[PDB]
């Protein structure tokens, strides 16, 4: 199934303070109004392709989704990330795993890291061998679909990991649904506001 | 006059008759 | 309407070109009096207004 | 702009390098600095 | 020209006679009171001494990486040793690697045949540059070797040979043959040192000592190697927990979060502005008068 | 106009060099081609 | 039939093969193991 992403995608370029400003950028962005392919918990969590990188978001009550996998083979041939949360932390690793037929989260490794009525959104890149990782949550008053607004995603992570990513796959708590939309390399215009938040942008 | 509306060594001198010596 | 004038800019162009620098600014005297003619213009432009 | 340097910024060639390429860059900077301030006083002499 | 501001204005003239009038003859700048240097507190020395001694480097065409983070490096005891044949660094010079700081630093660690030592470095072509390591064209970084007879010839043949920084592990693989019997046909053992200067917060840094913290008043400063000058104050700037610079329309930096305690400081350039001075002619007087534009009095 | 590279067409150079010297090239003449744009321009903008 | 030639002239002297009327897979000589040194200065040996 499919949605629009309206101005959805939206994220702090670089680690820089800008305000009152206009500020012309490259980047892999979420193109505007594009079609984001579209997903339930419900009546699954298939491998996707990554492409040049990915926003990913939920709209959730239950917090059923709990984590990803991405990689290229994803079958332990080569090294593959996992991402989960635990309910405390956020926990990362980077191993060759043998994953199951159909992963899930119960209700060789090279790197390790730890810390509907509510959205959560994340984008993932890869750039020069740097997975980056930005997200943003918010209120919702609409079920059915992602909000036509506006809002920014701060960057939470950033690997060093230098590691290939074709394919990637999200985790599911077993014994919601969710919004996939491929970024591209994008010119933005970005409105950065007197407090030095990204307000608006033109693709 | 109200529908007529740094560092980097650029400076902007004053004009030699005020607004209020025209 | 009629413009009479525009505003009186002046460029101190060793601080635009080599803001602060004393390795740059002794690279910029080797290109001589093009820094020194265009304060010179700046300034002629100015008066005028 | 860069104009062809390693940084746009003075002070990054400055505490990078040292004086045998460190010039190399900045006269890239200079050259670069200087056309754009006589393209700007050109065009106020001709607007002037 | 320095002496008084007729001297500066004969001077910016290029006259001994100055005619009645008003000249800008130079710029009023407060200069910087005192330098401050501002270093992340970690104090873990880094592990170039597992780098640079390890038992057995890899071979080439799968060459070995490490990802050096958190640390301080005084790469002075790199490059004062007398074991390298070469030092070469692009983008940088090893004199100021101590005075610096990288959001992370990567050693790539491997041997070849001495005659290829050449082959490793930015925008070279032949079969170890083009088929086993690739260094890009705009390499920021240090390339270090030395031949290794004493513990790579034996012959040996554990070493082989066949794309900026991609490990291309059918096989052409052809093994080298180390022995005395071997200057240029002998085993070289080299480290790659690549620096990372994207927008993230500092985690490798040289050694040199931080100071005190000054505000209010002018200084030159290094803040995790951003070298500048200005007056530092507290400011409402609101930066968001990832943000660690600010920036001008100019490119320039107009604050930054301190490394130490992560508060967040304006740079305001120190006070300046052009000076002109007013005279009657040198034929009536000598007597001048200037000014000091864009300044408060009590500024000058 | 060659401006000091091997050759004035864009596509000798790219079709004969390799991406490290080709840059070398190309730069004599965008800064040449570049020279000769402000050149016009500022003639244009004297006799408008 | 100058790579694998049996002899080469001396310096003072020597050989100038006209080659002609052909097809020429260069990577074949650049890719070969014989060659200690393969420099070019006006072309790039992947281009040819």
């Amino acid at each position: 199934a499919y949605t629009n992403s309206f101005t959805r995608g939206v994220y702090y370029p670089d680690k820089v303070f800008r305000s009152s400003v206009l500020h012309s950028t490259q980047d892999l962005f979420l193109p505007f109004f594009s079609n984001v392919t579209w997903f339930h918990a419900i009546h699954d969590n298939p491998v996707l392709p990554f492409n040049d990188g990915v926003y990913f978001a939920s709209t959730e009550k239950s917090n059923i989704i709990r984590g990803w996998i991405f990689g290229t083979t994803l079958d332990s041939k080569t090294q593959s990330l996992l991402i989960v949360n635990n309910a405390t932390n956020v926990v990362i690793k980077v191993c060759e795993f043998q994953f199951c037929n159909d992963p899930f989260l119960g209700v060789n490794c090279t790197f390790e890291y730890v810390s509907f009525k509510n959205l959560r959104e994340f984008v993932f890149k890869n750039i020069d061998g740097y997975f980056k990782i930005y997200s943003k949550h918010t209120p919702i008053n609409l079920v059915r679909d992602l909000p036509q607004g506006f809002s920014a995603l701060e960057p939470l992570v950033d690997l060093p990991i230098g590691i290939n990513i074709t394919r990637f796959q999200t985790l599911l708590a077993l014994h919601a649904a969710y919004y996939v939309g491929y970024l591209q390399p994008r010119t933005f215009l970005l409105k950065y506001n007197e407090n030095g938040t990204i307000t608006d942008a033109v693709d | 006059f109200n529908k007529v509306t740094k560092f980097n060594g650029l400076t902007v001198l004053p004009p030699l008759l005020t607004d209020e010596m025209i | 309407i009629l413009p009479v004038s525009m505003t009186k800019t002046s460029v101190d162009c060793t601080m635009y070109i080599c803001g602060d620098s004393t390795e740059c600014s002794n690279l910029l005297l080797q290109y001589g009096s093009f820094c020194t003619q265009l304060n010179r213009a700046l300034t002629g432009i100015a008066v005028e207004q | 702009s860069n104009f062809g340097a390693i940084s746009s910024v003075l002070n990054d060639i400055l505490s990078r390098l040292c004086p045998p390429e460190a010039e190399v860059q900045i006269d890239r900077l200079i050259t670069g600095r200087l056309q754009s301030l006589q393209t700007y006083v050109t065009q106020q002499l001709i607007r002037a | 020209c320095a002496l008084d501001p007729l001297s500066e204005t004969k001077c910016t003239l290029k006259s001994f006679t100055v005619e009645k009038g008003i000249y800008q003859t130079s710029n009023f700048r407060v200069q910087p009171t005192e330098s401050i240097v501002r270093f992340p507190n970690i104090t873990n020395l880094c592990p170039f001494g597992e780098v640079f001694n390890a038992t057995r480097f890899a071979s080439v065409y799968a060459w070995n990486r490490k990802r050096i983070s958190n640390c301080v490096a005084d790469y002075s005891v790199l490059y004062n040793s007398a074991s390298f044949s070469t030092f070469k660094c692009y983008g940088v010079c090893p004199t100021k690697l101590n005075d610096l700081c990288f959001t992370n630093v990567y050693a790539d660690s491997f041997v070849i045949r001495g005659d290829e030592v050449r082959q490793i470095a930015p925008g070279q072509t032949g079969k170890i540059a083009d088929y086993n390591y690739k260094l890009p064209d705009d390499f920021t970084g240090c390339v270090i070797a030395w031949n290794s007879n004493n513990l790579d010839s034996k012959g040996n043949y554990n070493y082989l040979y066949r794309k900026p920084f991609e490990r291309d592990i059918y096989f052409p693989l052809q093994s080298y043959g180390f022995q005395p019997t071997n200057v240029g046909y002998q085993p070289y053992r080299v480290v790659v040192l690549s620096f990372e200067l994207l927008h993230a917060p500092a985690t490798v840094c040289g050694p040199k000592k931080s100071t005190n913290l000054v505000k209010n008043k002018c200084v030159n400063f290094n803040f995790n190697g951003l070298t500048g000058t200005g007056v530092l104050t507290e400011s409402n700037k609101k930066f968001l927990p990832f943000q660690q610079f600010g920036r001008d329309i100019a490119d320039t930096t107009d604050a930054v979060r301190d490394p130490q305690t992560l508060e967040i400081l304006d740079i305001t350039p120190c006070s300046f502005g052009g000076v002109s001075v007013i005279t009657p002619g040198t034929n009536t007087s000598n007597q001048v008068a200037v000014l000091y534009q864009d300044v408060n009095c009590t500024e000058v």
